[PDB]
């Protein structure tokens, strides 16, 4: 900052810095909420529980279980869509029942049934011999 | 000094380094009117 | 004239391309984030429009599933992964190049990466973390900005590498086994016979096809080559793809920007007019914003709606397109390619496909008399979609030179020799 | 008035000369080609063979058409000449065209008129608020203003939006009719 | 029936019309007459707005440009100019 400016604004007009008045450092000022959040479920009246998926959340190196989540549990998994908290991965491939993004689906199976994730199936496999 | 309506660049750091004065000429009026200082080619419709 | 005609001597093998837009991004808005930041006090004044915003998040997840569909409906039109042949010669023609190579690491083909080199990105990962957008500040990320406000892009139903799974299915499929497959069951043949079925189809004999087999193979790898150096070539063949990327990148940030807006109230900061006023009057400026905004997000959801429905017109035809190049061979003038249609092939590119069709072009024509009848003892002979031809006078087909000796198998009886309009003595044998 | 407030109609890139010239162009190759010319190089031929073929394409022999062209030549005529009547006495066939005409100029129309709504402001008419008013209040009602006009315009911007896109799905159907119909011979049902 | 047919011994050429729009008027408009006239106070109150009115003209401009676009599409369908012929007679079609 130049001596006679005391605050910054960006595009949208959104203060986002400031010169300390004591200290003369400056700062930036950010947002407290981010990210997207999607949450599963096999409808009400089957049952209450669900799956949530966090969008922009890493979750590979699971050996905290600072995570932008709102609650861990059983099974929690990166995919490729994101952070899944909630369900159960199984390594079968079947038809999309419920679509997550990327190539990942959601269904309600008996394990007792319980939420399970899975890649989804592109067809049939075949040989025809040219 | 007269009123009038420029466009101002701020660079990386907080300095002016250019503007575009939009009453000068018909092609700063372009220029102001799509808010670029880079024009490709063509024909573009200005103030009547 | 009215006693002459022109036949043609030589044809061309012919490819081009057709690019056609099949998806668009999907959308999300956040209303509570985008109109009040992390105001308590606007979001408690925002609760009584809460219709509006179900409203408009309605809209936009039906903009979203219905991108999915589009996709689906485009390249999801066989039920049998056809695996890729390990040898791409097929009697002389060269599929390499549209076909994935297993030793490169890629799972596209060449043509496929060049298509998707041609096509750039804001981005592609569908992952932005908070770390990430803050530590990188000074960047300015337009993608941070609009996070921060609330907008989000959802990822495709399906991948890149599905997508070139379908296509890679597709283009074997048809080189196995041509049409039948689409119909029913595949069922395979050879390619030469496959070419000359095709060329049966537009009205030539396939001794053409099986006599010039060479120089019709040569020809085809020589259209492949072109059309690769022509990708490979900077230009702007993929403009359709480009300008929808850019249009939904355009929308998103034009929505950011607007934020700066006063819409009549003393200022376009809710922490400035929280600061400077109490309640009483800080409402009727916070109301003031509210209304603003909500038409803001309005008008960006009308605008998506109409977008939508232009891209999904588009996805039709390309589907129908898929249909009735890649698994037929069809007769509509003009609607796969210039000429006469031959075959197609599909390949991927950024939320799009891209057609090649071949077809067949007549070239190097020459003179001969013609006649519409020969009267033969006192009987009119005429053709059957052939033309007689005075080289002697003989019978050919109107698409390639092959004269034949006119004989009862070739010619039709009717009549005398007296209404037909020129008619010309001759014998039949 | 349109002008005087702001709002202009702008020419099209081809002009009815050359829009006819093509037309010209298509009707003369088709009678001296067929449809030859649209998959290749244009290749001559007599008309009557040509008719001839155009019958073989719907399963009839041509030796028909060659047993009964002057009937033939004089029923095209007289369809020729039916037509011209048909279109001579007043009608609305080319409704269609009239109502597209009719729907600009009415949007244009409404816009101008929509001026002189108050939104709220004490009055419509700038002079008078900037005559009667200081400029603190005047800044209020002009706000008002400001806000209405500018709802018109996007109003107007989405109708011609939607109207854009169903003339363009009409258009692609008149570029494939010419295709598929004049290019060629078609065997869809009732398409041509 | 079962046994029976019924087959025409005469023809009749027909010929009939079909109407069919191509392209509407190009318009464009120029934001700060349409709303504030000759006026500087409204003009320069007007300012707050730019990207409002770019939004509006960047979409009026599309149109425009797609109009032409359907005039070329639906017209523009052969490459060489072909003279029209003097005799119109094409064994007694009358085309003229
Ligand atoms: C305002 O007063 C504070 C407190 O004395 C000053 O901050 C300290 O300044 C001294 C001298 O440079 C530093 O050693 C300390 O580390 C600072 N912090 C604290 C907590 O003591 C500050 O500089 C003063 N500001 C101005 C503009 O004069
Ligand atoms: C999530 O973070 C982890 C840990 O950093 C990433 O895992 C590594 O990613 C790098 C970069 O691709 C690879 O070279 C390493 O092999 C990965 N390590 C392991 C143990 O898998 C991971 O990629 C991050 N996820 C995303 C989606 O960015
Ligand atoms: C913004 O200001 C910085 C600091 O003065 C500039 O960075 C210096 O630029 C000079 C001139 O090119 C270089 O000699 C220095 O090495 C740079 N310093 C550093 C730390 O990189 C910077 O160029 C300015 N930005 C612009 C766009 O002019
Ligand atoms: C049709 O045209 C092709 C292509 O021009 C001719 O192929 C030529 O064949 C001769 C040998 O007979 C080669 O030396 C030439 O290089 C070929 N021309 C090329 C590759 O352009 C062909 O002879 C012509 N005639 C027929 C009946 O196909
Ligand atoms: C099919 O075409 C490809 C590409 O032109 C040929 O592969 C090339 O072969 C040459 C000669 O051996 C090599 O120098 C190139 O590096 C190859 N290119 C690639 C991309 O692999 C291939 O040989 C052709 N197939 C046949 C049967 O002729
Ligand atoms: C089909 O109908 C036409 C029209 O009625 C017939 O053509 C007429 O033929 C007679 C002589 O047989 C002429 O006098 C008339 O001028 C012709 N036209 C009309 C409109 O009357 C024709 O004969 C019928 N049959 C065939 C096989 O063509
Ligand atoms: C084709 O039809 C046109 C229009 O009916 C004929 O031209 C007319 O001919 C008559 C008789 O000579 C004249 O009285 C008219 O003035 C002509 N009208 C026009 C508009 O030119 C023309 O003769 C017909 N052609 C043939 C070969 O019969
Ligand atoms: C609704 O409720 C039952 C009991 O939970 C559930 O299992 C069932 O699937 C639902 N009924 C349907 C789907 O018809
Ligand atoms: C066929 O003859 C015509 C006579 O006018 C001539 O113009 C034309 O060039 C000839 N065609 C060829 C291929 O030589």
């Amino acid at each position: 900052f130049q001596p006679f400016q005391q605050f910054g604004r960006d595009v949208s007009d959104f203060t986002d810095s400031v010169r300390d008045p004591k200290t003369s450092e400056i700062l930036d000022i950010s947002p407290c909420s981010f990210g997207g959040v999607s949450v599963i479920t096999p409808g009400t009246n089957a049952s209450s529980e669900v799956a949530v998926l966090y969008q922009d959340v890493n979750c590979t190196d699971v050996s905290t279980l600072a995570w932008r989540i709102y609650s861990t549990g059983n099974n929690v998994f990166q995919t490729q869509a994101g952070c899944l908290i909630g369900a159960e991965h199984v390594d079968t491939s079947y038809e999309c029942d419920i679509p997550i993004g990327a190539g990942i689906c959601a269904s309600y199976h008996t394990v007792q049934k319980s939420i399970v994730a899975y890649t989804m199936s592109l067809g049939a496999d075949s040989s025809i011999a040219y | 000094l007269k009123p009038t309506t420029f466009m101002l660049k701020y660079d990386e750091n907080g300095t002016i380094t250019d503007a575009v004065d939009c009453s000068q000429n018909p092609l700063a009026e372009l220029k102001c009117s799509v808010k670029s200082f880079e024009i490709d080619k063509g024909i573009y419709q200005t103030s009547n | 004239s009215n006693n002459t005609i022109a036949i043609p001597t030589n044809f061309s093998i012919s490819i081009t391309t057709e690019v056609m837009p099949v998806s668009m991004a999907k959308t999300s808005v956040d209303c509570n984030m985008y109109i009040c930041g992390d105001s308590t006090e606007c979001a408690n004044l925002l609760l009584q429009y809460g219709s509006f915003c179900r409203q408009l998040n309605r809209a936009l997840s039906g903009i979203a599933a219905e991108q999915d569909r589009n996709t689906r409906e485009v390249f999801v039109q066989v039920k049998q992964m056809y695996k890729t042949p390990t040898l791409k010669d097929f009697g002389g023609f060269n599929f390499s190049q549209i076909l994935p190579d297993p030793l490169k690491p890629t799972k596209r083909s060449f043509i496929e990466d060049l298509l998707f080199n041609k096509v750039t990105l804001a981005d592609a990962g569908f992952m932005k973390q908070y770390g990430e957008c803050l530590g990188d500040i000074n960047a300015r990320d337009l993608i941070c900005a609009q996070k921060f406000n609330g907008l989000t892009v959802l990822p495709p139903l399906l991948t890149d590498d599905m997508i070139a799974a379908y296509t890679a299915a597709l283009v074997s499929g048809t080189a196995t086994a041509g049409w039948t497959f689409g119909a029913g069951a595949a069922l395979q043949i050879p390619f030469a016979m496959q070419m000359a079925y095709r060329f049966n189809g537009i009205g030539v004999t396939q001794n053409v096809l099986y006599e010039n087999q060479k120089q019709i193979a040569n020809q085809f790898n020589k259209a492949i080559s072109q059309i690769q150096e022509s990708l490979t070539t900077t230009s702007t063949a993929l403009g359709k793809l480009q300008d929808v990327v850019n249009q939904n990148a355009q929308a998103l940030n034009t929505l950011v920007k607007q934020l700066s807006s006063n819409f009549g109230a003393i200022s376009s900061v809710l922490n400035d007019i929280l600061s400077r006023l109490d309640k009483v009057e800080a409402e009727v400026q916070i109301d003031r914003l509210i209304t603003g905004r909500l038409q803001s997000l309005q008008t960006y959801v009308t605008q998506q709606l109409i977008r939508a429905a232009e891209i999904r017109a588009s996805a039709n035809l390309a589907a129908t397109k898929m249909s009735e190049c890649v698994l037929g061979q069809s007769k509509r003038v003009d609607f796969c390619g210039k000429g006469y249609h031959l075959m197609s092939f599909p390949q991927a590119a950024p939320h799009g496909v891209v057609f090649l069709h071949v077809t067949y072009v007549p070239s190097q024509e020459r003179n001969f008399t013609t006649a519409p009848a020969i009267c033969h003892e006192g009987k009119a002979y005429f053709p059957r979609e052939g033309v007689f031809v005075f080289s002697s006078w003989f019978i050919t087909q109107r698409n390639f030179f092959s004269p034949q000796i006119i004989t009862t198998d070739n010619t039709f009886v009717s009549g005398n020799c007296d209404v037909v309009i020129g008619i010309i003595n001759n014998t039949v044998y």
